[PDB]
DNA sequence: GGTAAGC
RNA sequence: CCCCC
DNA sequence: GCTTACCTGGTG
């Protein structure tokens, strides 16, 4: 067999607004998720 | 110039003494103590505090208040203050040097670890250069890890003498961030060495010891690399950006200093108080951090001292670091006043050297004129006009310093001017101004023009001047700079004026010609068919400004007087202009209206086009610049355009699709042509597909097939191309431009009307990007013209979708390269300039740099200016010895070989004259001696070389001047000629000196010119060919003398930059890729930009190393000889001949398990070991190619393993070629070990590193017995890999002729002289392969610079920039800050002899107009009254 | 005539530019250059949805 | 075969009468084009004389 | 002049500078097989006398520093057995002038 | 029209050929400084304001804004604002130094916070001139070189005159055949 | 290009469930020496198992998508030479209509 | 005979910019690349609002 | 992200 | 950025 | 023989 074509278009992905937004929303939610854990640790109630 | 009179004497900087501040000096030069982190607010009161951001160090508030000095903003340099550091701290810049100094001195007593008692040390202490000496002392002392009390005495090695006791063991110092950690010697004593500890032993280093290290007793003691008292820079260095009252943003430095301060107050508090000692170490290291991070905030040790914003804090070091840096961005280049920029537009009605300046710009830009009795009235009127009318003025500068603003001054209407006042008036018509087009790659990118104030918003320029600028009118912008002195404007007009730049010294040819409309129209105007009638003839004549007012007699008189185009264009050509040409079928009665003949500025025959009126070396332009001067020439551009342009405005010219539409039957021809080639392709396909296609030396059946295909399709594009181009009439507008030379070529006609042709990506036809197909529209395994990118249609017919895509694939190719190359091509340009900057021609004709080191003893080896050099033919060199003798030999003593009495009056009485024959015998003997010598210099016989003084033209002009009668005898004598030429040679002066060195140097410089001179003024030639008169011949000698002298270089020539730019500009145009040898591997070359880098970088690991081995004389024609030499050279391993190797369990040595090996046993037996058999089979073909036999191979294995292995083998004629091996706990696995080393590293035949050798049949030009140069081909071995050393001593080669692209390897084997010779060959070959031409002297100079140091000095930061040249100059390229620190620590002295140093200091450089001084002579000043 | 497909952030219209990347979960074989001791490499850049 | 193998690569080059040499003045010219300038201006055309062996350029 | 086959032992190589004013030169037999001075690219290098050198420096108004340099280990410097300081006159063919002479100071 | 430039019919230019509109919108906000310390949109006057711009404040209405329809030139004040840093400071906006035109639209609104927000659009007509860039759809870019009126222009017997004159030299090397076929 | 689009990202599970029903043997159950010929079935670069008659499965998949039952964006390729069947549910694939 | 698919229109291989060029199949490749980039420096009507 | 001259 | 040979 | 430390076109 011959070496893989590292430049074949079929092996390429174009990340649009959707996945790009999905990337932020995941880190942003997980940042709020751990911030909620700060409130729960500080909790005397 | 820094405002208001100073009584102090004004002087220039002659020397810069670099050093380091003693802490004592910082305190001595301080104005304020500095002690509060707080910057301002007197508690809250907005005004600066007694601590930071000064009392005292300067001012703010644009309120004078600068401490007693009390000078105010512009006038006040700031004043430094200090901060006393609570604990000493290392300076970042010197951390490494400190390590190295500690590594050289005993960490206890401060003594040097080595001394005079050590022989190696004595050798180092002898080193003159401090930098090299410290490097040596360190390399020695670093390993010394005890401070010896006693060492062996100079005489007795058994006895010892006390040196300087102590005897303490030294640590092994490692740098831990900003800390220095030692390891003395159970397990080692690890400890961090304190700053105080280091400082102390540095303070204890002997003067003699620190002077032996790079240091200076006065200017830079090593102890000063440790900081103790920090200088606080004044506000001008760290300005507080005020956002209007009670809002001010301090500089990053101001903030950093506050942190240093805060860290320091902290440490001082703990030190004084109850020091917890492990808290003290923290505040100490923090102080260290800030002090480090203030100067350099880009340390390897990651934490990057950030601003509370997340920004990283601008280190002082960061402000200086190049391009935008202080040096590069503010000193080498500046943003400047008296400048302008707009869109450039073209103008046929402007003289070559004028520049159309928009009024708005003219009214803005202002030249400052001094009120003199000559201008008093004129300037008075411009002042009255004010700043708003065109001939106007903006300001009036009084005796009393301050300037009057004419737009506001209540007195602006009044103002009675006085002598000496300056009037700042608007830029006006004829003011010399510097016009520029970026990127400024040449001297011609910037030229001086005369203003012409005009309406509309564009700078208008003459079309001819477009080419030097490399400008077009598709919205290009150009720059204008206004000179302000009567002195700088003379520099512009007398040195940089557009007409002075006509002939470029880069290419040694003119760099401006006739273009576009005028070039097209000039061909059209000058055909036989073109006649003009009175009406227009008059307007045409009236258009030439210089016209004599005389109506020329029409060519046709008869019942309709008609003038020919040629006839009237001749009016634009000045009188006394002679030019002869001869193109293809050209006779004196030119039938095609070919070539060119101009007699006394009147066209006799031929059409005028790119050849006559372009920027050709013998073109009407060149001849006019040379024969009449730049000003007459510049006038000529103007005149030719004014006439031709007018005629064209009236004739017209166009282009349409009609001009692309090639004939019906021609289209049939073109279609069957493409289909015919397509057939050949299919045939070569079916041949290849049926395994019948034959190999090709240019290997691979596949590579071979593609060659045939590619060629067939190229022959097709070009055959169809011609068919069309041939079928278009002489009326075809496209052809009419192609003919004039104005636009387009044959390719353009072929592609537009016949066939586009084959598309190429990476030098190969469109690849299978998909699996076995170029597009999904095709089948798999399709090698058809169509599938692999052949566009068969013309742009006129249109492209098919596939063709469209493949054309796009190959289109993109160029655009990628240009995008990639751009930075690499740029940085090469800079390095060349920075390396050659300081090279200039001195008043002794020598070529020297800033240090005054000789680079060339005479500029470009001849001492001539490249603008005065023209390719001339050295006749004597070629032809038969017989024809030479015919042409030159004069024998008065022989009836048949005397001079004919028809040739000279003396002819009848000269026959038999023995006394004159002795003279003609000298003449001929020298001419022969010359021919012999020329054939030594130029080995190939090449006759055409660029030399000063075009002798062809001088004789030609003498003949047209004196009306030479080629049918009358000459009044010349043989003595007149023989002795005449001899005396002329004595006056062709390049050098002057009344000593043998200079007189010999002079004789030498003129050697090649005199060869030409003697060859062109031989007695036989002068009389029988030129037919000169004494008067005529005298005029010739006279002119040669004058012209030669005009040709010598001018002391002051900035020859360095010139050469850098002459190699730089063509480099700019080379390609990264090229792939001209793609589709043929086992033939690889580095070329273009990559090879230019390999060269300039003196790259050690080059991509294509190669020996070119020439064969021993009488064996160069024998192919079989060369094959044997190939076998002797190419590195042949055992692996190279082996088919396979096997391991068997063959337990009986007497009887083999393998039935094949039966015969091998019966031999190596007929006349305790190992049962494990290593058996390897060899390839007969492999073995036979390298002239090898079983015995030779076996014996090599027998010697590589000695008595460890048992080797037996098959003899040379047995069907299978085999070698059987046996060894002498385990056994098995150590045989796999033996087979690995066996294959991988056993040399059979050949030289190592030479991995592949090929035979070539190079054609060679050599003289025949008959004398004529003849093509005598020879066999040549071309290698793959280098070992010049071994291949040279190989029998049967010509070791006098051997060569490598690896000049670095030539340098090593043959010496620096041969190294330089090879390097030139290499430099030349990169530029020239690209088609490009650079005059020798430029490349000569670069190669010389890279070579004068004894070895190869790269045009890199490591190479030239590490030389003995002045600090400031070297810091201007690459290692800016690092250079300056080293300059300080080693107390460097810059003599400001270099350009860069005078630029940084804003002083006139010793360059061109600065290469001498100007003095008033009171003696003559009196005599003139 | 407006096409949409953009965002309004603090008044300005923002385009999220399509970012080309190498696909994940794909097996790729590459020959490693002569200076390296490793002859060839089998690579997989694997990430889950 | 080994003597055939030992000989190095040749490379023919397709020639045109259209262009004429400078030095030898011969119409045995072998060109090639390349996009050296911006996409605004045209290609370059690098000509080689397959006769004398001389190289040149175009606009 | 010592012409050795393979190598001169470091023990023996120590004795080389031990007898001044006499100078010892070591050349490998293999190095001497071909005379590099005979090469196409190698021009005539001429050893200058102390007086000829004095004049060269005088005539061009030079510091020894300002002269182009030749390495001591240079194949041609070794061939002429050039000592440090010795200047060599180099006569090369020029495509510009006919002949051109350079000078190199052996350092 | 040599070396990538072109001749344009001045008559055509008069009759409206290639004329364009140019708009530029200037924005400003009343800044809030914690406790009531807020900027104001007003026509300031040298009577305690003391850091005013050089251009005319005279075009502004008492609300510190220009009425649309007004002509504006040079570095004239188009938006008037003060900063209460203490009495007043100038915060006014001059029309871009190198510009001129007519105030087209002025909008007084509110930012999400609740502060006065102002946007000011300025309109100008740009007419084809000598240095002006033009291009066809074939990478055939160029500037105007000169502009001739109808009489000086070449003419067909039909009385038709060109609007533009491009150079024959543009065509052969560029091989812009599509341009010719378009035409 | 004017008609290109980018795959949004579908769920692979209904295709995985469909495949195994259509004759795809689990990767645990595979015996290389008992069927080396067998076509390796790949979904989003995950080897799921093998198929004995890949020609039929390929047609049953293509017609199922053409009908609408498998999202038109899901890509399916059969490499006869390497004995592989690649299925992409994957988001970010540039595709065109034909 | 083996055809599986047919192209809808080959002119659909071009983008938005190169779609505006008249007869782009009658031009030298880089002319089309150059005009693609240029229409961005143009002006007409971007929206009716 | 490429080359070389440091340890 | 957005433009250039 | 590996790790570090330098660099990377021009205007606006
Ligand atoms: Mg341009
Ligand atoms: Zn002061
Ligand atoms: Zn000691
Ligand atoms: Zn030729």
């Amino acid at each position: 067999k011959d070496q893989d074509d590292r430049d074949h278009f079929g092996k390429k992905r174009l990340d649009l607004a959707g996945p790009l937004l999905a990337q932020l929303f995941k880190t942003l939610f997980k940042k709020l998720t751990k911030d909620i854990f700060r409130y729960m640790q500080r909790t005397v109630e | 110039v820094g405002q208001q009179y100073s009584s102090a004497p004004l002087r220039t900087v002659k020397e810069v003494q670099f050093g380091l501040f003693s802490p004592e000096e910082v305190r001595a030069i301080s104005v304020a103590k500095i002690r509060f982190p707080e910057t301002m607010d007197e508690t809250q009161t907005r005004a600066k505090i007694g601590g930071l951001n000064d009392p005292r160090l300067g001012s703010i508030d644009r309120n004078l208040k600068c401490q007693t000095c009390q000078e105010g903003m512009n006038e006040c340099p700031g004043h430094f203050g200090h901060i006393d550091l609570a604990k000493p701290v290392f300076h970042v810049g010197f951390i490494a040097k400190i390590k190295k100094v500690c590594e050289c001195v005993c960490m206890h007593c401060g003594k040097l670890l080595l001394d005079e008692h050590n022989e190696l040390m004595r050798q180092a202490l002898a080193i003159k250069d401090s930098k090299k000496r410290f490097a040596a002392i360190w390399t020695l002392c670093k390993t010394k890890m005890v401070c010896e009390t006693d060492v062996p005495s100079e005489d007795d090695p058994t006895q010892l003498v006390s040196r300087g006791g102590c005897g303490n063991t030294q640590p092994t110092i490692r740098k831990d961030g900003l800390k220095l950690v030692g390891s003395w010697k159970d397990e080692p004593e690890l400890r961090v060495l304190s700053t105080e500890e280091i400082l102390n032993i540095f303070k204890h280093i002997s003067v003699k010891d620190f002077t032996s290290l790079g240091f200076n007793e006065v200017f830079s003691r090593p102890e000063w690399m440790i900081l103790t008292c920090l200088p606080v820079p004044p506000p001008p260095v760290r300005p507080s950006i005020s956002f209007n009252e009670s809002q001010r943003g301090e500089d990053d430095l101001t903030f950093k200093l506050a942190d240093i301060l805060k860290a320091n107050i902290s440490l001082e508090t703990l030190e004084h108080n109850g020091a917890p000692h492990h808290a003290i170490e923290e505040a100490e290291s923090l102080l260290q951090f800030h002090v480090a991070t203030y100067m350099d905030n880009d340390i390897a040790g990651q934490p990057q001292a950030l601003q509370k914003s997340g920004r990283p804090v601008k280190s002082i070091r960061a402000r200086l670091k190049g391009k935008e840096g202080r040096i590069r961005g503010n000193l080498m280049g500046k943003r400047v006043d008296f400048s302008a920029r707009t869109v450039i537009s073209g103008d046929p009605n402007l003289e070559l050297d004028q520049v159309g300046v928009p009024k708005s710009i003219a009214k803005t830009l202002t030249y400052p004129e001094v009120v003199t009795p000559y201008n008093i009235d004129r300037l008075t009127q411009l002042v009255r006009n004010g700043p708003n009318e065109h001939p106007g003025a903006k300001y009036v500068i009084r005796d009393s310093g301050d300037r009057i603003d004419l737009r506001y001054s209540k007195r602006a209407g009044d103002i009675q001017l006085q002598y000496g006042w300056k009037v700042e008036r608007h830029i006006m018509d004829n003011d010399p101004v510097l016009f520029n087009r970026q990127p400024s790659l040449h001297k011609m990118s910037m030229m001086a023009h005369r203003v012409k104030v005009i309406p509309y918003s564009t700078f208008r320029l003459n079309l001819s001047v477009t080419s030097p600028y490399n400008a077009d009118f598709d919205g290009d912008e150009m720059n204008l700079h206004v000179p302000q002195s009567e002195e700088t404007r003379a520099e512009l007009s007398q040195l940089c004026a557009v007409p002075l730049q006509i002939v470029s010294p880069q290419s040694n040819k003119p760099c401006m010609g006739i273009v576009q409309d005028t070039l097209c129209g000039i061909r059209k105007l000058t055909l036989r068919d073109t006649f003009i009638e009175l009406d227009q003839v008059l307007n045409m004549l009236y258009w030439v400004p210089d016209w004599d007012g005389v109506i020329p007699t029409p060519a046709i008189i008869k019942p309709k007087p008609l003038w020919s185009g040629k006839q009237i264009l001749s009016v634009a050509i000045p009188n006394g202009i002679h030019l002869q040409r001869f193109d293809e079928g050209t006779t004196l009665l030119s039938p095609k209206d070919n070539g060119m003949l101009i007699i006394d500025g009147q066209i006799i025959f031929g059409v005028v086009e790119k050849k006559t009126v372009g920027s050709s070396n013998g073109g009407l332009i060149h001849v006019v610049t040379r024969e009449k001067g730049p000003q007459v020439c510049a006038k000529l551009f103007g005149n030719i355009q004014k006439v031709v342009n007018f005629w064209l405005l009236h004739n017209g010219f166009s282009t349409g699709i009609g001009d692309t539409i090639a004939d019906g039957p021609t289209m049939r021809e073109i279609t069957e042509t493409i289909a015919e080639a397509k057939k050949k392709v299919l045939d070569v396909t079916k041949e290849a597909q049926a395994n019948l296609l034959t190999a090709k030396h240019g290997m691979t059946l596949r590579e071979s097939f593609e060659d045939n295909v590619v060629r067939f399709l190229n022959e097709a594009r070009d055959k169809a191309g011609r068919l069309a181009e041939v079928n278009l009439k002489d009326l075809n507008n496209v052809k009419q431009m192609v003919m004039a030379g104005s636009k387009g070529s044959f390719i353009n006609i072929a592609q537009m009307s016949a066939c586009v042709g084959q598309q190429s990506v990476e030098g190969k036809r469109i690849a299978f990007g998909f699996v076995d197909r170029t597009l999904p529209h095709f089948s798999k395994d399709d090698y058809s013209p169509e599938s692999k990118g052949f566009v068969e249609n013309s742009y006129l017919r249109g492209l098919t979708p596939q063709e469209f895509f493949f054309h796009a694939m190959g289109g993109r190719e160029g655009l990628i390269d240009t995008a990639v190359k751009t930075a690499e091509t740029g940085y090469i340009q800079r390095r060349l300039v920075k390396a050659l900057e300081d090279i200039m021609v001195h008043y002794d004709n020598t070529t020297r740099n800033s240090l005054g080191n000789v680079i060339q003893f005479i500029y470009g080896e001849d001492g001539m200016d490249a603008a005065h050099i023209e390719k001339q033919s050295l006749d004597t060199i070629g032809g038969s010895d017989a024809a030479f003798e015919k042409r030159y030999r004069v024998d008065l003593l022989n009836t048949d070989h005397t001079l004919d009495p028809s040739l000279l009056e003396s002819g009848s009485e000269i026959l038999g004259d023995l006394k004159l024959q002795v003279l003609l015998d000298e003449e001929y003997k020298q001419l022969v001696k010359d021919r012999k010598f020329l054939r030594e210099v130029f080995v190939d016989g090449e006759a055409n070389w660029p030399l000063p003084v075009n002798i062809r033209r001088i004789i030609q002009n003498a003949q047209q001047t004196f009306h030479i009668d080629h049918t009358k005898p000459s009044d010349l004598t043989i003595k007149d000629i023989v002795l005449g030429v001899k005396d002329l040679q004595e006056n062709l002066l390049v050098l002057r000196g009344k000593n043998e060195i200079i007189q010999n140097a002079q004789r030498d410089a003129v050697t090649l010119f005199c060869c030409l001179l003697r060859s062109r003024l031989a007695t036989r030639r002068v009389l029988q060919e030129y037919r000169l008169t004494k008067q005529a011949f005298d005029w010739v000698l006279s002119n040669i003398e004058a012209q030669f002298l005009r040709s010598v270089v001018h002391p002051g020539e900035m020859v360095g930059v010139l050469a850098a730019q002459s190699i730089g500009e063509p480099a700019t145009q080379m390609t990264l890729n090229t792939f001209h040898f793609a589709g043929v591997a086992s033939k690889k070359v580095t070329s273009g930009v990559p090879r230019l880098k390999e060269i300039l970088n003196v790259a050690k690991n080059m991509k294509t190393p190669s020996l070119t081995v020439y064969l021993e004389p009488g064996h160069a024609a024998d192919q079989e000889q060369a094959k044997l030499i190939r076998s002797a050279i190419e590195h042949t391993t055992l692996k190279s001949v082996t088919i396979a190797s096997e391991i068997y369990y063959d337990p009986d040595p007497r009887s083999t398990v393998i039935p094949e090996d039966e015969e091998i046993i019966q031999l190596h037996f007929s006349l305790q070991q190992s049962p494990w058999l290593l058996r390897l089979e060899l390839d007969r073909a492999a073995m036979n190619d390298k002239d090898l036999t079983m015995g030779q191979v076996g014996e090599r294995i027998k010697q590589t393993f000695k008595n460890d292995l048992f080797v037996i083998w098959s003899e040379d004629n047995d069907e299978k070629l085999i070698i059987r091996c046996r060894v002498v706990a385990e056994e098995d696995h150590m045989l796999k070990k033996i087979e690995n080393t066996m294959l991988e590293n056993i040399t059979l035949r050949g030289v190592e590193n030479i991995e592949r050798v090929v035979m070539m049949k190079y054609d060679r030009k050599v003289p025949s017995p008959t004398g004529e140069y003849v093509k005598e081909p020879e066999w040549v071995l071309e290698t793959d890999g280098v070992n010049l050393s071994e291949v040279m001593t190989v029998p049967g080669i010509d070791p006098t002729r051997i060569y490598t692209n690896s000049f670095i390897d030539i340098m090593e084997v043959l010496g620096i002289e041969a190294g330089r010779a090879a390097l030139y060959k290499e430099v030349y070959n990169v530029i020239a392969s690209d088609g490009s031409y650079v005059n020798y002297r430029h490349m000569a100079l670069l190669v010389d610079v890279m070579t004068t140091q004894g070895g190869l000095t790269s045009v890199t930061r490591h190479g030239f920039n590490r030389s003995n040249t002045g600090a400031l100059m070297r810091c201007s390229f690459e290692e800016t800050v690092e250079i300056l620190f080293e300059a300080g620590a080693s107390a460097e002295l810059d003599d400001c002899r270099g350009v860069s140093e005078n630029v940084i200091l804003g002083q006139m450089a010793p360059i061109g107009t600065g290469a001498f001084d100007v003095m008033i002579d009171e003696e003559s000043l009196v005599k003139y009254m | 005539f407006d096409m949409g497909g953009y965002f309004i952030i603090n008044g300005s219209e923002k385009v999220l530019i399509a970012q080309e990347r190498s696909a994940g979960n794909i097996v790729q074989v590459f020959k490693k250059a002569a200076p390296s001791p490793i002859s060839h490499v089998a690579e997989i850049r694997s990430a889950l949805e | 075969q080994n003597l055939y193998n030992a000989q190095g690569a040749t490379i023919e080059r397709s020639v045109t009468d259209r262009f004429t040499c400078g030095k030898c003045k011969e119409k045995k010219v072998s060109y090639y084009q390349l996009q050296t300038r911006s996409a605004a201006a045209p290609l370059t055309t690098f000509c080689t004389c397959e006769a004398c062996g001389n190289r040149w350029k175009f606009s | 002049i010592f012409v050795y086959q393979n190598n001169i032992t470091p023990s023996a190589m120590k004795l080389v500078p031990s007898i001044p004013p006499a100078t010892i030169e070591t050349f490998n037999e293999a190095a001497l097989v071909v005379n590099i001075t005979h090469h196409e690219l190698v021009p005539k290098h001429i050893r200058l006398s102390s007086d000829e050198k004095r004049e060269l420096l005088k005539r061009y108004r030079l510091k020894e520093s300002q002269l182009p340099r030749i390495q001591r280990a240079d194949p041609v410097a070794l061939y002429l057995g050039l000592k440090r300081g010795e200047v060599v006159k180099i006569i090369r063919k020029s495509e510009t002038s006919g002949r051109y002479a350079s000078y190199r100071i052996c350092m | 029209n040599q070396e990538d430039s072109m001749i344009m019919n001045q008559s055509s230019i008069d009759r409206g050929l290639f004329r364009s509109l140019f708009f530029r919108s200037y924005m400003d906000q009343e800044k809030k400084y914690g406790m009531s310390i807020t900027e104001t949109f007003e026509k300031p006057q040298r009577t305690n304001t003391l850091r005013m711009k050089h251009g005319t404040y005279d075009k502004l209405d008492d609300d510190g804004l220009i009425a649309p329809g007004v002509r504006v030139s040079g570095e004239d004040v188009i938006i008037g604002k003060t900063t209460p840093i203490s009495s007043k400071r100038d915060a006014s906006t001059p029309l871009r130094s190198t510009e001129n035109g007519i105030v087209d639209q002025v909008l007084v609104t509110t930012n999400q916070d609740g502060l006065k927000f102002v946007k000011v659009r300025v309109r100008t007509t740009k007419i084809p001139q000598i240095g002006d860039k033009f291009a066809s759809r074939h990478g055939q870019k160029g500037t105007i070189g000169i502009t001739y009126r109808r009489e000086d222009m070449p003419f067909t017997a039909e009385g038709i005159v060109p609007d533009l004159i491009i150079n024959p030299h543009a065509i052969p090397s560029r091989m812009t055949v599509a341009h010719l076929i378009e035409c | 290009s004017l008609m290109s689009c980018i795959s949004v990202g579908t769920d692979p599970m209904p295709i995985i469930t469909f495949l195994s029903e259509w004759g795809m043997e689990p990767l645990e159950d595979y015996v290389p020496h008992q069927s080396p010929d067998a076509t390796r079935v790949f979904v989003n670069g995950v080897w799921h198992g093998v198929h004995r008659n890949p020609a039929r499965l390929m047609e049953t998949l293509r017609t199922l998508r053409r009908k609408g039952d498998i999202n038109p964006e899901v890509s399916m390729i059969r490499d006869i030479r390497e004995k592989e069947l690649k299925i992409f549910t994957d988001a970010g694939r540039v595709y065109r209509p034909l | 005979t083996t055809f599986t698919h047919c192209e809808i229109h080959p002119s659909m291989i071009l983008g938005v910019a190169a779609s505006i060029i008249p007869f782009p199949d009658h031009n030298q490749s880089p002319r089309n690349t150059y005009q693609s980039a240029m229409g961005k420096q143009a002006m007409g009507v971007f929206l009716t609002n």
